[PDB]
């Protein structure tokens, strides 16, 4: 059932084949450069984006 | 483990799962066109904000009564709830594309949604248009038909994955019609 | 002196005069709807944006001048 | 001093100013309300401002992305976009506080020399800053074409000139 808690799967995809590493980001096992992160997060309301759409909806992407 | 992603859906620990190396190689093999599929999921999530904003904006610009008094997204509070819902739906679609099926989308996002919207007076026509624009936008990225921003991928044909993600949006549309 | 630690002031501006409040977000005294938040954080690299600029730099967006 | 201490604190943990404190802060600098909208314009659009400016630097001089180029490889491009955001944020803090002392002390002092040692090109920086400047002034003066600010209609030319001056401080330091 849809739980009414605004929680959705947030997926992040990483391709670090170029060899560039940030400290404290190694959280899975592997050395081929690939990683996928998935978490369940409450999707929060975004007042700034809401305000902008109200103002700017009639403008197509330029 | 092949349930790496799916365990997150039911977990109560509030912890992310990270899948790499052999575990990721197995999950990519488990579904079709693993690499193009990851690029497609990445296209959705990396552009989620602009996808949601352009889609809700197009819903309003084609039907500006939605933002007039008594309208579906009149007041910032309602406009925010709508953009939030569009994102939630977009994210369940992104997960469907990652996992290779719509079971979680149907169970945790769509099951009971139409009833909720009916009780709230969230207009089905507007919802239909937001979904159709989100669908068009995602297909646009995946098929190299995005004019403002192209994906940074090897050149090739992603039409099968575009059809598959299209099917996922169609599950949403059919549930809410 | 510039400290080479990537740290910069991150300012956020809030105008909640419309009376919409989110639970747990009251962080100072006041009921006129205004707040400013400032923290000092390391600004992180964004691989996605970098990859996109490399691909798309030649596209004029936003109705901008050449 | 509420914000000032955030700059000098060890963890840089968030401070919040509201109510009477915020009211007093707004009274100490000119046009407090328009100033807050102006700061909000910068921070709310930080990603697009930085992206369009660096993009323009490169489309004007595509050799910057060729081998040996200032932003060749994702690692270098990302460091550039980071610096652009860092500078933009020190500029936003200058507009908030009404002066450039923190910008000069913690962002500009030593920056030209650091860039000299790394081979970060002054001409590219100059273009990136000039575009960031034009973009921000664009928002504040209702000249942005894709997205307009949600503010009461009026004139913010004085604040646009002020923030222009903060960008010029950056340009001068890096020239
Ligand atoms: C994620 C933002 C985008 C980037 C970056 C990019 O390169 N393209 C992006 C978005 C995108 N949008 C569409 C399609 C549509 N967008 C709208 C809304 C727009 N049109 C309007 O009339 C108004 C109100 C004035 C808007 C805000 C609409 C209606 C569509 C068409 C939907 C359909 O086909 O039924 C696409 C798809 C490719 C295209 O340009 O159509 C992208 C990629
Ligand atoms: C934050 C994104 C923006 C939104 C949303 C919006 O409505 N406007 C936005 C940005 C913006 N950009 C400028 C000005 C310039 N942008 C560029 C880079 C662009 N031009 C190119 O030739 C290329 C490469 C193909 C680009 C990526 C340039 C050169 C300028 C002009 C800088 C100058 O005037 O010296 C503005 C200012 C208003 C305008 O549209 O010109 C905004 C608001
Ligand atoms: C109602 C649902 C709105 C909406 C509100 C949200 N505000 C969020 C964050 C937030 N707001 C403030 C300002 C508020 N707190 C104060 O202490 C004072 C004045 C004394 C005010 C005016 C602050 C400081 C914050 C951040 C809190 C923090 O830093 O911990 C917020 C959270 C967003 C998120 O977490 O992603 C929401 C949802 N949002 C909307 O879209 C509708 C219109
Ligand atoms: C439609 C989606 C795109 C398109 C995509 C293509 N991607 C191709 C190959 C490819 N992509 C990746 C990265 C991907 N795999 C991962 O595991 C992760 C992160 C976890 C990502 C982001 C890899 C590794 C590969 C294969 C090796 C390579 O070529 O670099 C690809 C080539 C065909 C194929 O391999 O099936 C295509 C066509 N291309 C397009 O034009 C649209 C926009
Ligand atoms: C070098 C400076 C790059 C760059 C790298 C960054 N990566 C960041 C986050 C991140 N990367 C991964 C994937 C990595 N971890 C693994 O365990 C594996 C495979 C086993 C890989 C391939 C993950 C999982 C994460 C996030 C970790 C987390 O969620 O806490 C990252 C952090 C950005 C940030 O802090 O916001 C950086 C900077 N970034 C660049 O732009 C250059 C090119
Ligand atoms: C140039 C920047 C803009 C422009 C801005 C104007 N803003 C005006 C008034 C105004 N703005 C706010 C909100 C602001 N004050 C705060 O404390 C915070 C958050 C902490 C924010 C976001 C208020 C409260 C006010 C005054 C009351 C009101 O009128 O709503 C304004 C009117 C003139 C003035 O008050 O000085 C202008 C012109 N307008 C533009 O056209 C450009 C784009
Ligand atoms: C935007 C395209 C729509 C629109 C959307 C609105 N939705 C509103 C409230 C709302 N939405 C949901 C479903 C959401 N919560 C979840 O947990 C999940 C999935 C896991 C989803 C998809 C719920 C449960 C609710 C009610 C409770 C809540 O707000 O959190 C909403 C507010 C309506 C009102 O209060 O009157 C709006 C405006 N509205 C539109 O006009 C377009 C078509
Ligand atoms: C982008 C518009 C430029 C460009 C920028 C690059 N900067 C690079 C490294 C770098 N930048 C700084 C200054 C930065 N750190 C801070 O703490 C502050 C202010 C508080 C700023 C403004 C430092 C200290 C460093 C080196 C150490 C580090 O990265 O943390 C950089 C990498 C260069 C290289 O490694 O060779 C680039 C590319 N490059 C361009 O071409 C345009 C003009």
């Amino acid at each position: 059932a849809m739980k009414k808690d605004s929680k959705a799967p947030c997926v992040e995809v990483f391709d670090e084949r170029d060899g560039c590493k940030a400290a404290g980001t190694q959280k899975a096992s592997g050395d081929d450069g690939f990683c996928v992160k998935v978490s369940m997060k409450a999707i929060k309301m975004n007042a700034a984006e809401a305000t902008s759409v109200t103002k700017n909806y009639n403008t197509k992407l330029l | 483990m092949l349930d790496a992603f799916s365990k997150v859906i039911t977990s109560a620990d509030g912890k992310a799962a990270y899948v790499g190396g052999a575990d990721l190689q197995a999950l990519k093999k488990f579904v079709s066109e693993g690499n193009k599929r990851m690029d497609s999921v990445n296209a959705i999530v990396s552009n989620a904000s602009c996808i949601v904003s352009d889609s809700v904006s197009g819903m309003v610009c084609e039907n500006p009564s939605l933002i007039a008094p008594n309208g579906g997204v009149y007041t910032n509070r309602k406009m925010a709830a709508c953009l939030r819902d569009a994102e939630i739906i977009l994210r369940y679609v992104s997960y469907s594309l990652l996992s290779g099926d719509s079971s979680v989308l149907e169970d945790r996002c769509l099951n009971g949604l139409k009833e909720t919207y009916a009780s709230l007076g969230v207009p089905a026509a507007g919802n239909a248009r937001t979904i159709s624009i989100m669908k068009a936008t995602v297909i646009g990225f995946i098929t190299n038909n995005s004019q403002q921003k192209k994906l940074s991928t090897p050149a090739g044909d992603c039409s099968a994955l575009a059809s598959e993600v299209g099917g996922y949006f169609d599950k949403v549309s059919s549930a809410l019609a």
